[PDB]
């Protein structure tokens, strides 16, 4: 796995284009997430 | 060491979870390729992921990061989806759940847009999609995602595409 930039603890991925996109993030050690819900689901076929 | 809890559909904590899941719903811009053509899910179930250590884990590198952070962990709920979803809630995320070839370079990546996390459910770009027909796009099967509670500490920000 690679490393935080230095002095960092994580990259942010800030959309630049799609107006309509939220942040996506990267962390480079596995300690820094807990999987806290496990959610199932089916997605549904729009009308 | 993982057990699972079922939350009721009446409780204010399936509620605010689905919620989120579903006010996260966005188009992504090929069309529902990797992911399949969907506004909204229909959510079969809730659970809470309980393990007591790897949740110790999570919050000893919590402290650190704060403590290098000027007491700010910068904790973030973001979802994530991935074909090893049951490794991780019994063993924790590690290297094997990273993404080699991200933008980022090789971690482990989390969204804002449950949306975006969905594309990853059945692998990089949706692979094959579904097991049982092949389908990235299939309304039968049962997906799962997480809902994660994530330590960002100081976060580089990357302004991109
Ligand atoms: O939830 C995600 C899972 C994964 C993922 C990637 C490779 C293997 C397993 C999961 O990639 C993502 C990339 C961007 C993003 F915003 C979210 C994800
Ligand atoms: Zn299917």
């Amino acid at each position: 796995m690679a490393h935080s930039p230095p002095g960092h603890h994580s990259v942010t991925g800030r959309p630049s284009v799609n107006g309509l996109a939220l942040a996506e993030y990267v962390i480079y050690r596995g300690e820094q997430a807990y999987p806290e819900y496990l959610i199932t689901y089916q997605i549904m076929r729009p009308e | 060491g993982t057990i699972l809890i079922d939350l009721s559909p009446d409780d204010k904590e399936f509620q605010s979870v689905e919620e989120e899941m579903q006010s996260t719903v966005r188009e992504h811009r090929d069309g529902g390729h990797a992911g399949g053509i969907f506004n909204r899910y229909n959510i079969l179930k809730i659970q809470k992921v309980c393990n007591k250590k790897l949740w110790e884990r999570y919050t000893h590198r919590r402290k650190e990061v704060s403590e290098e952070n000027h007491n700010h962990a910068n904790e973030r709920m973001l979802f994530h989806g991935s074909p090893f979803v049951n490794a991780i809630i019994h063993k924790g995320f590690d290297e094997r759940h990273a993404y080699i070839g991200g933008m980022f370079g090789a971690g482990i990546y989390f969204a804002e847009n449950s949306s975006k996390s969905n594309q990853y459910v059945y692998g990089i770009g949706g692979g094959t999609g579904c097991p049982v027909h092949k389908d990235r796009s299939c309304y039968i099967c049962h997906r799962q995602l997480l809902f994660c509670r994530v330590t960002l500490g100081k976060s580089f920000l990357q302004f991109s595409a």
